[PDB]
């Protein structure tokens, strides 16, 4: 398609 | 109440609001459907976490990327740019806070009020969140206002664990989600890093024992929250 | 709150990938009506970018299940996705109309006759907002906003050719975005194929013209105005 462009628990 | 609602709709917006990522629409669905007073399903349980771990989530991320600015900038001694930081660093704090206090509203007067003692993950799974958002409160707060939600945070945590050992395997998920975040409650909050490795090594230990009790239905979520368990455990270690 | 400050708060929300308040504090900027400079400008472009690009992703998900689910049939889910689509489609065009008249009502009627680059910069988001509004537009809604991304991508492209350089950036930029407008809005692939072709030629030419602060810019675009036409011909 292109145009010019330590944890805790995970939901 | 649903009467006058239809609950179901509610939540399909719910559902349908995660898969755009609006998660402002998610959590107002949400809201509106626990607001009904039914006690939750267990996927309305997940969208309800989901839409509010990621609206706070999303505030978390941009504190500390703020806090981080804050602390090279105030190194240069500018005081206009010093001034301009702290002052959006605070507008995001209340932002913050704002959706914290909306989640223990719901928290406190209608879920965990609403379920029974026997309906217990329910119950575990309600108190953690209380944990968790009390967390987010003593990340960005000082002072005095900080204490006090650290100790609201631990009450609920403590409470959370109780339930659950008594009344959970150590390999239920749930549980050891709890383990998790306790465990880094421990670590980030009271800065208290023996803690931290105790409990979550009792909990992962527990787990490994016990290893008989994984359904077809746990050992996908339990090994892999048994893993950040150890991921979190080494790190603090070295 | 002077001017200094706004982009100082423009670069911040930046960080913090708050993007609404970004694209705020440059639309205040603007508002100060005096010429943006290149940093401005891109603060500018990014902020607004990213807020109308979260729309774009939602409403692109939320239109990919009605056609899904219109098959299904249930006429209550069918008619609440269409009001979701809708309410998303009415922050998007918002969004647009807001731009566009930052474009039409300062940035582009306060440059000078020789502001050529800033010209086709904002000739080029003019043409850009116009085909965001046609993504999400039907019947004679389209046809008006398609025909004013045409009428703006063209002027700024011919302004372009004349007085800027094949590997310009801006001009680069320019033709790729343009190749788009007419590969997915007008649907003239062949169209949309020579224009990308040609712009690249061009830009390989020449290519001794480019300097050392934008070749970076340049030769990404050049990258991917070719990612395109691998993607447009190969089908």
């Amino acid at each position: 398609r292109q145009s010019v462009l330590k944890v805790s628990l995970a939901p | 109440m649903g009467s006058m609602v239809d609950r179901e709709q509610l939540v399909q917006k719910a559902r349908l609001a995660e898969q755009a990522e609006r998660y402002d629409d998610m959590a107002a669905a949400m809201k509106n459907v626990t607001e009904l007073n039914e006690p939750l399903s267990n996927e309305e349980r997940n969208l309800l976490s989901v839409a509010y771990k990621n609206v706070v989530g999303a505030r978390r991320s941009s504190w500390r990327v703020i806090s981080s600015i804050e602390q090279k900038t105030s190194a240069d001694g500018n005081e206009k740019k010093i001034e301009m930081v702290r002052a959006y660093r605070e507008k995001i704090e209340k932002e913050l806070e704002a959706v914290c206090q909306d989640v223990l509203s719901l928290l406190d007067n209608y879920l965990i009020k609403n379920c029974s003692e026997t309906q217990y993950e329910s119950k575990v799974f309600y108190l953690k969140m209380k944990g968790d958002y009390y967390r987010y409160l003593a990340e960005v707060a000082t002072g005095e206002k900080r204490a006090t939600v650290v100790e609201s945070s631990e009450k609920a945590y403590s409470e959370a664990h109780e339930i659950s050992k008594e009344h959970m395997q150590p390999t239920h998920p749930i549980r050891l989600g709890l383990a998790l975040n306790y465990s880094v409650f421990y670590y980030e909050i009271q800065n208290a890093p023996e803690q931290a490795c105790h409990l979550a090594k009792t909990a992962f230990d527990d787990a490994i024992a016990e290893l008989d009790t994984l359904n077809e239905d746990s050992y996908k979520d339990s090994t892999l929250i048994m893993q950040l368990l150890r991921d979190n455990l080494t790190l603090w270690t070295s």
